[PDB]
RNA sequence: AAAACUUUCAGCAACGGAUCUCUUGGCUCUCGCAUCGAUGAAGAACGCAGCGAAAUGCGAUACGUAAUGUGAAUUG
RNA sequence: AGAAGCUCAGACGAGUAGGCAGGCGUGGAGGUUUGUGACGAAGCCUUGGGCGUGAGCCUGGGUCGAACAGCCUCUAGU
RNA sequence: CUGCCGAAGUUUCCGGAUAGCAGAAACUCAGAUCAGUUUUAUGUGUAAAAUGAGAGUU
RNA sequence: UUUCAAUGGCCCGUCUUGAAACACGGACCAAGGAGUCUAGCAUCUAUGCGAGUGUUUGGGUGAUGAAAACCCAUCCGCGAAAUGGUGAAUGCAGGUGGGAACGCCCUGGCGUGCACCAUCGACCGU
RNA sequence: GAAGCUGCUUUGAGUGUAGACGAUCGGUCUAAGUUCCUUGGAACAGGACGUCAGAGAGGGUGAGAACCCCGUCUUUGGUCGAUUGGAUAUGCCAUAUAAAGCGCUUUCGAAGAGUCGAGUUGUGCAGCUCUAAAUGGGUGGUUCAUCUAAAGCUAAAUAUUGGCGAGAGACCGAUAGCGAACAAGUAGAGUGAUCGAAAGAUGAAAAGAACUUUGAAAAGAGAGUUAAAUAGUACGUGAAAUUGCUGAAAGGGAAGCAUUGGAAAUCAG
């Protein structure tokens, strides 16, 4: 307001590829909370599906460690070590086109 | 102000003035008897069409709804017939 | 949670009772209130 | 700074509650908590669920019952997924944050529950947020 | 040349009131017509489905509506758009087999003369 | 209820909103001090305007 | 409250209105009330004055004075009646207007047309 | 060194039109609408009233005629 | 105990450029004062009185004849 | 309108960056370091008692 | 308040200079009269939320003024990953020292040790 | 797409009437104090007692009016006429020996030239010179994809300092706001193109000062009107500069100012 600028006080004083990267320790916190709790943790024969596609993420990356529950990772591009970890903690990738 | 509407602010003649400005309003119904009877005057059309039973638009909207309440592969699809659908409008069964 | 009697036409306090809500005991800023009033009160201003 | 900078009442009634126990005890934690409360927003960063979750159980861990004491919010952490058992008495806590501590773990703590459970701070680890930001 | 907003909420309405001219115009049938679903065209967006402009011929087809009485109920048709894969003629043949039996159509009044 | 909702159940009638929470719980500092827990470790008391 | 968007209530276009309204508008403008006989008599509020009206000066300076209508003075609002005047300097008498709202009609000049107004207006002749 | 004269102060009277109060005006924003002319337009000139110069209205049917509405004025 | 407050003690006081803080006044807006007013609002005048370090404020009398202010916030063609 | 703090007055490098003087913010430091000062000692410079002051940095 | 006496008192503003003086401005009074609005960027402070955040392009809705308030579908902006295609806990998401704060003792000792800073360390900046 | 074939599905460029639903124009309809007292020239003020309210917006009325008047609300309508729009019902007429969609093919399928383009000169476009093609030509991409120019029409969303009206505003308040609130593009200036002002307020009502007297007259003095002429058209309020008069005081080539008191005047406690 002017009424509290310093100039009333002065009176007087004369004057590429679109690919968003997601990282492992994010993909669970993708999946909703009532299917991790149905998912995570239990030793079922279906296994949950985290399309990272449709959560607008290009690529996902290896940062972090998978809870060893196993889980399909469905995505287009992901980093070597990733995919490692992934198996790892019992998953498999399926890249998308 | 302009020389034009000075010369009718002095002017002894009455302005042309025609009393259209009523906002708010909305239009009434030609077309469909049955809709015009069941139609309520206060309500937008989205309220009308969902109260009558029928779709104002069949796209999705681009828009969050009204809340007033806390409410509580080709061969099997290209050949198959959809077994039409229920009335449960009175005036939809009308 | 406390209950709040009715009253009715007449001024005499219904049987009914209702809770009382949790915005009731949401916490009161007049600091906070003040400034969204200000800045809510401007937003029908027509030019100059 | 002899006051803060908040017209929050609330902010206000913790300066003035803690500028009586910084006077009339002999803690040098409820010194320290009256200077953070004055402290303005960029100096008080967040602290997270996962930190304090480290800091607890960190090298002889030895956590025991301790109350972490941090002035300032408790942001969550979504990357840790099983969340242990908690008390963290702090100026606020993120809605996950809260959430999250409650159904598994201990209990959420303002800063004039502490006082009363805790008047000299004792027992209690004062947690501050990184400030590289 | 600075473009400013203060009709922003008197547009708003006139459109909300030319929206009620046009329901009062056709008043048992949608102020809008049916679109398609189609795929937009980048790597970046295939994987969502927006509204097109019309149906193909070949989906009005497979569907059972010739183009000409398409119009006629309120059924766009895109002679440009063609269908590419199964998958985009299946799901908008369903759109409009949705639409069809979700439609009550009036009948018409059908001049006859005395003799044939 | 359903316009505001409260601190842990969400509002039915605005998506995903929750009521504030408050900085204090109990939003009266005279009691808080004049509490036992608070009165029973503090140090003596000194005296109020003093004698020149 | 106004809830109409077609009648202002602005107070320069009211003002202005007024004071620039025709005579044919101004005589609606000069109405007075019936007084109580005539109200239970004819079940009418208030009607527009007009010549030979029988009336009564209510407020004013004159209140208590009786007397008709000798001429409406349209383009000033003001009516003027007889034996109420105002004695000038040299002998001669000024009539003194009264506003028609500080007036009272005690006996209407019925004509066919004021007969139709009153039956007009949901009343009883 | 008394008056005049000059100056200062106060009172009254002048001169002046500030201040205050308002205001059939301006300015700004929004809204609805689409209608000039060879069937002579916009603009110009001259005229017309019982008593008129401007403005307004009008065109030798000249501060208007016909029709329609209102219902008893106009007014110096 | 308007803790924003109350109280005790000591020292210091020019100040350009610059830095920092608190105040006075004006037009209009939201709230408020069971606010003032034709038994005289506002304005104006006065060798009338009072308050404040100061910007200024209140008041007596006269004149005047229709509106005006205090507090809390907003705003600026202040 | 009042109150408080308060300079530089010019080096050093290419109109300037720098430093210096003045403030702010955040740190650690009182069995500590400072100093437009004087002594003592070693050969004017260097090093360690007197006196004063809480002293530091970013 | 006016006046007298004693004592004191050089015309204000601007400009130039180390400084004056000069050099302009000023007959008198009233009213008007000059750091404003906006776009971007950056600091600090406050507020709301917080790995999120941002309702107001637009749609819904709003009978009491409806240019307000209220509600939000899909996108999008910035942030969450860097490096020059690839793309991150080796090691309680690493040890040593100083350190806020707390605890146990009989000033000091011992234990724990946030922020931050020096240190050995890694992983593709973490 | 044409032409054949096939067999299912289709049909008015009419003309009346009736009623309903809409739009436009005009006329018309509308709740409650003007009871008492006090102040005042005037009550619309204060007080007392009431009323209406889907109306307590605003304006007018001799000072602040929900109840005196116009209005406002009801009206997101009653009524009366008009003039019309797209439907519905129904009558009459219908040139059907007709027209169309879909489906089938041992039959066919025309597609725009001084234009594209090349060269050059100017700012995709234009000039100049030269001047085409028919799975051709245009535009993209690593052979492919896409499009079909050199002919044409087309509502809505969009713009709008003008034109016909309207409703508003944290706007200005007569040196402001448009140049112009009045008289305004006027008075006035210039050969001309053009340039371009100043100027709002008596009172509720003109009741605008009869009459007498002086004076040639303008005017003056008594008088009179008004609540008031400290409202007399040189008109609300009447500031400062400036000027005249009266009172008090001071003054030997400046003056204003400051400090401390006296004297005179005037206040306060």
């Amino acid at each position: 307001p002017t009424h509290v600028s310093k100039t009333r006080k002065l009176r007087g004083h004369v004057s590429p590829l679109w690919r968003p990267t997601v990282n492992l320790d994010r993909l669970w916190t993708l999946l909703p909370n009532e299917a991790r709790d149905k998912y995570l943790g239990k030793n079922t024969e279906v296994a949950p599906v985290i399309n990272v596609l449709q959560s607008g993420y290009g690529k996902v990356l290896g940062k972090g460690r998978l809870p060893e529950t196993p889980v399909i990772v469905q995505t287009r591009y992901v980093s070597r070590r990733a995919e490692e970890k992934i198996k790892q903690a019992g998953g498999v990738v399926e890249l998308i086109a | 102000a302009n020389p034009r509407q000075r010369n009718k602010q002095r002017s002894g003649k009455p302005r042309l003035t025609r009393r259209n400005a009523n906002k708010k309003a909305k239009a009434k119904i030609y077309g469909n008897f049955v809709i015009q009877q069941n139609w309520d005057k206060h309500a937008t059309l989205r309220q009308n069409y969902a109260r009558l039973g029928l779709l104002a638009t069949p796209n999705y909207v681009t828009g969050g709804v009204e809340k007033l309440y806390p409410d509580p592969t080709l061969d099997d699809v290209l050949d198959k017939e959809i077994s039409i659908a229920p009335a449960k409008t009175e005036v939809v069964r009308q | 949670r406390p209950t709040v009697s009715i009253y009715n036409k007449d001024g005499s306090v219904s049987s009914e009772t209702l809770a009382l809500p949790f915005v009731f005991k949401a916490p009161i800023r007049p600091d906070l209130v003040r400034s969204v009033h200000t800045a809510v009160a401007k937003n029908k201003r027509q030019p100059y | 700074r002899s006051k803060p900078a908040s017209e929050n009442v609330y902010l206000k009634l913790l300066v003035k509650l803690y500028r009586f126990l910084a006077r009339r005890t002999d803690s040098r934690f409820n010194k320290a908590i009256l200077k953070r409360l004055f402290q303005s927003k960029t100096n008080r960063p967040p602290i997270s669920i996962s930190k304090i979750a480290a800091l607890t159980s960190r090298k002889s861990a030895s956590s025991q019952n301790k109350t972490t004491v941090v002035v300032g919010t408790v942001t969550d952490d979504e990357r840790m997924l099983t969340v242990p058992k908690l008390s963290i008495a702090a100026l606020r806590f993120t809605k996950s944050a809260r959430a999250r501590i409650l159904k598994a773990g201990g209990e959420v703590l303002t800063l004039d529950q502490l006082a009363l459970r805790a008047p000299t701070g004792s027992n209690t680890v004062l947690v501050r947020g990184k400030k590289h930001a | 040349y600075v473009k400013t907003w203060f009709n922003q909420p008197g547009r708003k309405l006139r459109r909300r009131q030319a929206r009620q001219t046009k329901a009062a115009k056709i008043a048992p049938r949608p102020v809008e017509a049916i679109r398609p679903a189609v795929k937009p065209p980048t790597i970046r967006y295939n994987m969502k489905v927006r509204a097109g402009r019309g149906f193909t011929l070949e989906e009005l087809k497979a569907a059972g509506v010739s183009r000409r009485v398409a119009s006629t109920i309120g059924i766009p048709v895109d002679h440009r758009r063609r269908n590419r894969s199964e998958e985009s003629l299946q799901r908008n043949v369903e759109r409009i087999k949705v639409y069809l039996a979700h439609l009550i159509v009036f009948p018409r009044k059908a001049g006859q003369p005395k003799k044939g | 209820d359903s316009v505001f909702g409260s601190t842990t159940e969400v509002a039915q009638l605005k998506k995903n909103y929750f009521l504030p929470e408050n900085i204090i719980s109990n939003a009266d500092v005279t009691r808080l001090i004049n509490s036992d827990e608070i009165q029973s470790i503090v140090k003596a008391a000194g005296p109020s305007r003093v004698k020149r | 409250m106004k809830f109409s968007r077609d009648v202002t209530s602005s107070r320069r276009k009211q003002r202005k209105a007024h004071f620039g309204a025709p005579s044919s508008v101004r005589r609606v403008l000069m109405s007075a009330p019936l007084s109580k006989e005539l109200r239970e008599q004819y079940k009418i509020r208030s009607l527009p004055v007009r010549r030979d009206d029988q009336i009564t000066v209510i407020r004013g300076s004159n209140k208590g004075r009786e007397g008709k209508i000798t001429s409406v003075y349209r383009k000033k609002f003001l009516l003027l009646i007889e034996r109420v005047t105002r004695e000038k300097a040299n002998g001669a008498s000024a009539p003194v207007g009264i506003d028609a709202s500080k007036v009272v009609i005690t006996k209407l000049h019925l004509d066919k047309d004021r007969k139709d107004l009153i039956v007009r207006k949901g009343g009883k002749v």
